[PDB]
């Protein structure tokens, strides 16, 4: 079954993991919240591992998701300047946002396994955890999802290829379909953060009236509001909010039950995207499969 | 040298309508303004009406107040004096005149022609 | 019940300062500014000064800049304006004016000015106090027929402004025409006053005319003659 | 002391100085005919000042709210009076079981067509850009008319199903407003989609599709009976018929009553009731008027006799059968402009069809 | 009832000329407060370029005692105007229910107040009928000045209706036949408002209106022994009859009540690859065009400051080192100057690994630390 | 510092005094860090977190932005025992 | 810093006048206009070019074209027969305008010219000056010139000429022309010659010395 895997994950270390050069932000935890992300803007990267001077340790995380939790809490309204963004601080927001839940910073040492790897980014619902050399104390690289599939796709060549792979999605029951979050074409952003909230979704596949998907809302979209200087008009359409790269794309990545495994993970690495919807011949929603999913069953 | 010009009038019927018209060309005359005056048989010279420049006064003589009505045209280059209301004891000759006052509004009269207008 | 009184005024040396005041009452100085206008006899207005106690900025025209310095004393609801070295040129009843640059409307930033003194009449000559000479005009004794006879009073060299003529043919006046004063280059003024009378009270009527000047207690009497 | 009559620009105001000077030659007091660009809205800001005209002439939709804020008379008529003209148009001048204007004339919506480019009207909305597709290879259009005002975007609206309040028993109800339904939804899509098919421009207004329709640019339009007088100067062989059915349902435009108001603040009351109930509303007065421009079906009974024989003003009756009667409600005053930027936003592409027609629905009779 | 993204609710309260709705926010439950002007009711000139300078006037006026305005929205019937909504209701309602307040918060609501009338007045606009039906109370105590502009509309059409409509609140001299209403009437408004916030009741009250008018030409009112005699003289100075004695804010800033309890901010001025990446021009070290026998000095007088040990090898070849409060361990690096030129010179910096230790916290980030102390003492 | 071979093994702060008689200019900088001083290179073909391979000279030094804001950009260009890291560090003034 | 110039002319009771005032550079609407009393205080009209000051009524209106500024007065009064001043107010320094005065209409009447010999009571004080007289003249327009001597000396020439009257509305103009004992030998006749608008020839009166 997944005994190739996860011998495969056990023996090759996170240290190959690691690309030959890459740029790699951090944040000072008494450094303002607006410009912070103005910085992940001008950077490009999405996540950025805090430090507290006061402690002298990695403290946290600062990210697309904070940035959405941000913007649904603090926004009053369009006409209101969102003048909490500007006052508030990392070290200020992140005792109000962390009051409840105490989650400190995980990582893994680039000396372990990849399978400890998966295994903490599935288990802790996390998409991005750094790693952190024990012997020196710094931060190398923030690892995803994407680039382990990456570097597996780039392994994957020997003979027992098709152990599950030949087999169906439906029959496989890869990817989340009970639960789907929906948004329709003419909603605002707004109640797309607070489905972004409220559930813990990455993306939400816009449909029309009848339930066709003609774009996709995804939160890396979210960031080039904040790029466009546009995050305090947040009750705009999410289709003025994807006409941003309207001259750029195709279209969306639709993918069909009746398929096999392999040739949607060879869709999927090679578009370079998170994850797939699921359509039929009338292009309705079904679920969506994602890496959180995949990996869950390849760690298996 | 300047040149000067009248028609119209004639043996016209003694309360009815006559216009006169003046002309000049070769000088610049929306800066300056164009006159009108009388000499009676037995009698001096006389002065009947005046127009400025851009339309600023229209003036008369105490006999041809409410009777005469001067006008002016800036792109015919003349004229026009509507007589209305005329009497049988008022023919003479009519004059024109050109006021060689520049950038003011006084006037130095020279007649250069004149019609002879009788009434029956 | 706003009146704005102005003192100070009368007539100055060339070369010598002045301060002339006006006492606002009716309204507070802190809020509006105090412009002060010149009004050259026979010219129009023309704006001299200002000064806006609220944000403590002044204004200046550029023929008068640096020169006169304008002040404002909010305690007493005063306007100072002390003039220094002044010009010939500087000869003008100056009036006082508030200034009102509030919205009245939504539209409309108001920035005219709304209530004005009565002004005082400052005089800068050289020349000092001099009485006046009053001369005769002949009537010519050669006339057209049907014609009126011009007789009038030529009131010549004299300082300052306010003269009144009087006649001894009656306290009514017909036919009088009082001519404006003139300035002439020798720093003094002129008068003429002619009245217009018919030829035949040439031989009969007899006209006398007589200069009033109040400032030099001048009442000198001309007896206008007919004579060849 | 005289008599001061505002009334919109596209009508016919010579006919109403010709009265005018009929009256002035019988009793001495002139009248002065003026026509101000957006009258039912400098009216009223000027009429509570107690000053502007005596006299308005407009259909009855604003009437009622004038009548609410005291600034229109009650008017007395005769029992003669009330039977020179018709029952219904009384009823559409009624607020709160009070007369407040005297009826005019009725005008209803029609199709409007050239009869040297189109020989045979059509008979359906959707064959419309079927017929557009052969005209624009000739270099002419299917249909040109007013999309800046949505009195002339209604019908098209309102033949699936859309209505504006629910008329049950003498009262419009505020709170059952049909513009959010399905009909109107198809006919904002299908109005929409005319625009983004390029089969119309969403820049035409009246001037330009007047202007089209009298140079002979396009082969219809939806006019009322006032530019027969523009149609008739320009010599365009021209025919007016029934408009046509959407989705097997016939059009449903508003139906409208021109009416004459009077201004409770003028003391010239008595003198515009006779001059308006011995001159204007006779045989003598409507023909003034309807030699300048058209005003369609009158409220007298006795010229629209001699006048029916017209097919034309036929068809425009046939159209305010089978369409709907203007609401004389306040809440009309709320519904128009805001029918008015709910189709501005659909036809720029501004907005959708769902979001601009729920902002028609919550700002329907409120705002 | 939808303007923006805002549905309608009930009714806040009524104005003069002006009806004041609660708007909430679909989205997000955000309370607005609208503003309705029905231009049946007052209107001057009804065109747009108006209605432009509306927009362009109306929405600077940004102060933190003043109630911002967001936009005007204009409409054939009304016109909105969405002004922010304070949950602490009007100041009248506040005294008619708590009474006579301490003096401490009287002065601090009073200095807001004249605060708020102050900016106004240095924007060259008056706000004529000034009350405690007025001025609002938000969450956080503070004072809010309702509609700067908009009661002029009442006063430029007639003063007439200024008079009848609030006859309590009205001048001595506007109801004794003045024109144009001043500043002077926003001082004795705020005058009859601190005497509303020290005794509670009106000064100038009546149920005769012509006796009222009597009343408010008279310059005297009821003064208990509840106050302190320091701000008697205050209320003299600015409840006069007479324009000419009236108190101004220069005349209120240089008393002694109104300077005990100050905060600063209250004056203005103290006189009277999908994603862009913008590509950035980074450096090396520190480029000071100095003398290199000073530049050593001064590094050196920098890191004396923070507590550093440091050694040298060359003169310009510095080894230092510091010891880390909460963390055990020791952190080294070393400064090197560099002759890019003979006018500037370059201040680097290298760092070196621990060889040994199994160090906690982080190397690089707290090497980042011995420099971000030392860039700002430095400032070059 | 134990690994330092110094001519001074003092480490104190008092000893720092520019009152040395030596009068020597400080060295050049390398031609390498010309580069550097002027441009830096980020490869848009590639993901905005890859970078092209700096050199082997330009490893551990410093890299300031003018202050736009109250912000403080310095970063490091660290080599760890193959890879390399580009640490970005961002903190208030 | 800038300039400001509005226009002159004259009508009648009841005419509609208006008045231009180009200003120099461009300004907002910030232009007011005073009407000044001859021997009065400068009444204010109009504020900002576009809206009535309460006060004086609707007869006054203004409208504004750019940088064009004007002044309309319909259905003149005869009470409102005084100076008109354009007024700049929107930049630093302060401009008035030249100032239009509004006379009456009134028929031209032809003027009487009657030249006045120096009196021998001036001539022994040194200082005697002849003065020629016009009156009842109108408009307000005309040119005096003094060909004494048959040569046209200028520059000691002062007219002075005066307002309308209450019930004729007529002018009347009076020019000095001062000159001194010692320059009566250089002198045989003087003449002062006047061209008037109405006047169809200018008629000089000549007085020879010494009768
Ligand atoms: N299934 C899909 N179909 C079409 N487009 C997609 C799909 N998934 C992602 N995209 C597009 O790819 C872009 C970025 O992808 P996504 O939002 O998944 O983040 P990501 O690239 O996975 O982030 P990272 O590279 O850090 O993991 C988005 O703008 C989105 O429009
Ligand atoms: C004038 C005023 C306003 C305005 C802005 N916020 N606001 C709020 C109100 C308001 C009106 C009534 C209120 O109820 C009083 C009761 N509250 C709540 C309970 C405790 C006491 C205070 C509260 C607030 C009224 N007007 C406004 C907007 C525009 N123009
Ligand atoms: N390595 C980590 N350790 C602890 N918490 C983390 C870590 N990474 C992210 N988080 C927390 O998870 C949230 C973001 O998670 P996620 O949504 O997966 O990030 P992204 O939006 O980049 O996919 C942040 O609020 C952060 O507090
Ligand atoms: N828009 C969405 N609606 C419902 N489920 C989702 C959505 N996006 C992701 N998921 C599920 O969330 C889980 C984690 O995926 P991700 O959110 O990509 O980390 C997987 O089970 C996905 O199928
Ligand atoms: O929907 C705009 C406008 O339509 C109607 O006014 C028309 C009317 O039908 C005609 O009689 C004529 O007056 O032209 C008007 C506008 O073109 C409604 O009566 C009106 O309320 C509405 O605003």
């Amino acid at each position: 079954n997944n005994s190739v895997y996860t011998s495969f994950m056990k023996s090759h270390r996170c240290y190959d993991l690691i690309p030959t050069s890459s740029k790699l932000v951090v944040f000072d935890t008494s450094l303002q919240v607006k410009k912070a992300f103005f910085a992940l803007v001008t950077n490009g990267v999405r996540a950025a591992p805090l430090w507290d001077s006061k402690k002298q340790s990695f403290v946290g995380m600062l990210t697309i998701t904070d940035f959405i939790n941000i913007l649904h809490r603090y926004y009053k309204s369009a006409l209101v300047q969102i003048y909490e963004l500007e006052e508030h601080k990392i070290e200020t927001w992140r005792e109000v946002y962390l009051q409840d839940s105490f989650k400190p910073l995980v990582c893994i040492s680039p000396n372990a396994s990849l399978f400890d790897a998966v295994s903490s980014l599935i288990r802790n619902k996390i998409h991005r955890l750094p790693v952190i050399d024990p012997e020196s104390g710094n931060t190398l690289y923030i690892l995803t999802h994407k680039r382990i599939l990456k570097f597996l796709k780039l392994f994957i060549t020997e003979f027992p290829k098709p152990e599950f792979m030949s087999k169906s999605l439906e029959e496989l029951q890869i990817g989340t379909y009970a639960n789907i979050a929906m948004v329709r074409t003419t909603t605002p952003v707004y109640v797309a953060l607070g489905i972004f909230v409220q559930h813990r979704v990455s993306a939400l596949p816009v449909v029309d009236e009848k339930g066709r998907v003609v774009d996709i809302y995804s939160k890396f979209d979210v960031i080039n509001l904040a790029a466009e200087k546009t995050y305090n008009n947040l009750d705009v359409s999410v289709t003025k909010a994807l006409q941003h790269r309207s001259h750029y794309f195709e279209g969306v990545l639709k993918c069909y039950l009746h398929e096999t495994l392999e040739t949607i993970i060879n869709r999927l690495v090679e578009a370079e995207v998170h994850r797939l919807v699921v359509v039929d011949e009338n292009d309705v929603v079904k679920g969506i499969v994602s890496l959180s999913d995949i990996l869950q069953a390849l760690v298996l | 040298q300047v040149q000067l010009q009248e028609s119209g009038g004639g043996l016209v019927q003694p309360g009815g309508s006559l216009r006169l018209s003046c002309a000049a060309s070769g000088r610049t005359i929306s800066r300056y303004a164009m006159s009108w005056f009388r000499q009676a048989p037995g009698k001096e010279r006389e002065f009947v009406a005046v127009a400025r420049r851009s339309g600023d006064g229209a003036f008369y003589a105490d006999s041809v107040q409410g009777r005469f009505t001067v006008s002016r045209d800036d792109a015919k280059n003349t004229v026009y004096l509507q007589m209305n209301s005329l009497k049988p004891e008022d023919t003479a000759v009519y004059y024109c005149a050109i006021d060689s006052d520049t950038f003011y509004s006084g006037s130095y009269d020279y007649w250069g022609q004149g019609t002879q207008v009788t009434v029956s | 019940e706003v009146q704005l009184v102005e003192s100070g005024g009368g007539l100055v040396q060339p070369g010598g300062s002045l301060r002339l005041s006006c006492a606002a009452s009716g309204f507070n100085i802190y809020y509006y500014s105090i412009h002060w206008v010149r009004q050259a006899p026979g010219k129009g207005l023309e704006w001299v000064a200002s000064i806006y106690p609220y944000s403590g900025s002044t204004s200046y025209a550029d023929s008068v800049k640096g020169r006169f310095t304008i002040s404002a004393d909010t305690s007493k609801n005063t306007a100072y304006l002390q003039m220094n070295s002044l010009r010939a040129e500087d000869t003008a009843v100056y009036y006082c004016a508030r200034y009102y640059p509030y919205f009245i409307s939504y539209y409309s930033k108001m920035e005219a000015m709304d209530y004005w003194g009565q002004g005082t009449l400052v005089t800068v000559s050289s020349a000092s106090t001099k009485g006046p000479s009053v001369f005769p005009l002949a009537p010519s004794s050669k006339s057209t027929s049907g014609g009126t006879a011009a007789l009038g009073c030529l009131v010549k060299d004299y300082f300052p402004e306010p003269v009144t003529v009087s006649w001894n043919s009656g306290a009514l006046t017909s036919g009088v025409h009082t001519f404006p004063a003139v300035l002439q280059s020798s720093g003094l003024y002129s008068l003429s006053s002619v009245v217009t009378v018919p030829s035949s009270s040439l031989g009969t009527q007899t006209y006398i005319c007589n200069v009033n000047h109040k400032p030099s207690n001048t009442k000198v009497d001309k007896k206008v003659e007919p004579k060849s | 002391g005289k008599l001061v009559i505002w009334i919109n620009g596209d009508k016919g105001y010579n006919g109403l100085a010709e009265v005018g000077k009929k009256f002035e030659k019988d009793t001495g007091i002139k009248v002065t005919v003026e026509h101000p660009d957006k009258l039912e809205e400098k009216f009223p800001q000027v009429a509570a000042t107690g000053d502007g005209p005596d006299i308005i002439f407009w259909a009855h939709d604003r009437f009622g709210g004038y009548a609410q804020s005291g600034l229109l008379a009650e008017i007395t008529p005769a029992a003669a009076f009330q039977d020179k003209l018709y029952p219904f148009t009384w009823d559409a001048v009624r607020y709160n079981g009070k007369l407040i204007a005297y009826p005019i004339a009725v005008e209803a919506l029609s199709l409007i067509y050239n009869k040297d480019l189109l020989p045979n009207p059509p008979k359906t909305w959707e064959e419309i850009p079927a017929l557009d597709k052969e005209l624009k290879a000739k270099g002419k259009s299917a249909l040109m008319f007013n999309l800046q005002e949505p009195y002339f975007t209604w019908p098209l609206i309102a033949a699936d199903g859309g209505y504006a309040f629910k008329y049950e028993n003498g009262k419009y109800d505020i709170k059952d407003v049909g513009v959010d339904n399905a009909g109107a939804k198809a006919g904002l899509t299908f109005l929409v989609d005319l625009i983004k098919n390029k089969h119309m421009n969403a820049d035409t207004d009246y001037s330009i599709a007047e202007a089209a329709f009298n140079k002979g640019e396009t082969a219809m339009t939806i006019n009322g009976p006032w530019a027969w007088s523009n149609i008739d100067t320009s010599a365009v062989n021209y025919g007016v018929t029934v408009l046509p059915t959407f989705k097997g349902q016939p059009s449903k435009p508003f139906v409208g009553v021109l009416s004459a108001g009077i201004n409770a603040a003028s003391p010239n009351k008595e003198l515009a009731k006779e001059f308006l109930e011995n001159y204007l509303l006779t045989d003598e007065g409507l023909e003034a008027v309807n030699k300048d421009k058209p005003l369609g079906a009158v409220a007298l009974k006795s010229y629209e006799e001699e006048l029916a024989k017209d097919p034309r003003i036929a068809a425009t009756m046939e159209n305010a059968q089978k369409g709907e009667i203007m609401p004389n409600i306040p809440q009309m005053s709320a519904f128009w402009y805001a029918v008015r930027t709910a189709v501005i936003n659909a036809a720029s592409g501004r907005q959708t069809v769902d979001e601009a027609l729920k902002d028609a629905q919550t700002n329907a009779a409120e705002f | 009832v939808k303007i923006g993204h805002y549905i309608l609710g009930d009714t806040l309260g009524v104005g003069t000329f002006g009806k004041v709705k609660v708007g909430k926010h679909e989205l997000t439950g955000h309370k607005v407060a609208v503003k309705i002007l029905n231009r049946q009711k007052i209107r001057s000139l009804d065109v747009v370029g108006k209605i432009r300078r509306e927009i362009q006037n109306l929405k600077l006026f940004r102060h933190p005692h003043i109630i911002k305005l967001y936009q005007v929205i204009s409409t054939p019937s009304d016109i909105f105007m969405v002004m922010e909504y304070v949950s602490g209701g009007e100041l009248f309602d506040y005294i008619c229910k708590n009474g006579r307040l301490d003096e401490k918060e009287s002065r601090r609501l009073f200095q807001q107040i004249l605060s708020g009338v102050d900016y106004c007045h240095r924007h060259m606009v008056v706000h004529r009928d000034l009350k405690p039906e007025n001025v609002l109370l938000d969450a956080h105590m503070n004072a809010k000045i309702a509609d700067f502009g908009l009661s002029n509309m009442m006063s430029d059409g007639e003063f007439l209706r200024t008079s009848c409509g609030s006859p309590n609140y009205a001048a001595p001299e506007v109801i004794s036949g003045r024109l144009y209403a001043g500043p002077e009437v926003d001082i004795w408004s705020s005058g009859v408002i601190l005497y509303a916030l020290l005794c509670g009741t009106l000064p100038f009250d009546d149920d005769h209106v012509p006796t009222l008018f009597k009343k408010i030409c008279d310059g005297i009112f009821y003064t208990p022994q509840y106050l302190n005699p320091s701000v008697i003289s205050l209320l003299k100075h600015m409840l006069q009859v007479d324009p000419m004695k009236r108190a101004t804010i220069k005349d209120i800033r240089e008393h002694e009540w109104f300077k005990q309890d100050l905060p600063k901010y209250l004056f203005p001025e103290d006189p009277s690859k999908h994603q862009g990446v913008r590509k950035a021009k980074w450096h090396l070290g520190i480029r000071s065009q100095s003398r290199p026998n000073d530049i050593m000095a001064e590094v050196c007088r920098a890191i004396k400051q923070l507590d550093y040990e440091w050694k040298v090898v060359n003169p310009y070849y510095l080894r230092v080192r510091r010891k880390n409060p909460v963390t055990s361990t020791y952190s080294k690096m070393s400064l090197q100057l560099y002759q890019v030129d003979s006018r500037t010179y370059l201040l680097d910096f290298r760092s070196i690994d621990d060889e040994l230790t199994p160090r906690p916290g982080s190397h690089t980030i707290e090497f980042f630390e011995m420099c971000a102390n030392l860039i700002k003492i430095l400032a070059q | 510092d134990l690994s330092s071979s110094p001519p001074g093994p003092y480490g104190q702060e008092m000893y720092a005094f520019r009152s040395a008689a030596r009068f020597k200019s400080p060295p050049i900088l390398p031609p390498h860090l010309l580069q550097v001083i002027l441009n830096k290179d980020t490869n848009i073909s590639c993901d905005p977190a890859l970078l092209p391979e700096p050199n082997h000279v330009m490893l551990n030094h410093l890299y300031a932005l003018s202050i736009k804001d109250s912000v403080m950009v310095l970063s490091a260009t660290h080599r760890y025992k193959k890879k390399y890291v580009t640490t970005l560090l961002y903190k208030p003034i | 810093q800038m300039t400001q110039s509005p226009s002159s002319l004259s009508a009648s009771v009841g005419d509609r006048v208006t008045i231009t005032c180009r200003a120099s550079q461009s300004v907002s609407s910030a232009v007011a206009w005073y009407q000044q009393k001859p021997g009065k205080a400068p009444k204010l009209l109009i504020y900002s070019a576009s809206s009535l000051y309460s006060g004086v009524p609707s007869r006054f209106s203004g409208s504004r074209s750019g940088t064009d500024f004007t002044l309309t007065i319909s259905s003149l009064q005869p009470e409102d027969f005084a100076t008109y001043y354009c007024q700049q107010s929107s930049s630093g320094p302060i401009t008035f305008g030249q100032g239009t005065k509004v006379e009456i209409k009134r028929t031209v009447a032809a003027p009487s010219v009657f030249i006045f010999p120096p009196s021998d009571s001036q001539l022994k004080s040194g200082t005697a000056s002849v003065v020629c007289l016009l009156n009842n003249f109108y408009p307000r327009e005309a040119k005096v010139q003094w060909k004494v001597d048959n040569a046209l000396q200028s520059g000691n020439s002062q007219e002075s000429v005066t307002e309308q009257d209450s019930k004729d509305s007529t002018y009347s103009l009076s020019s000095t022309l001062t000159l001194s004992k010692a320059d009566y030998e250089k002198h045989k006749v003087y003449a002062c010659e006047v061209t008037h608008q109405g006047l169809s020839s200018p008629v000089t009166k000549s007085f020879n010395r010494g009768e």
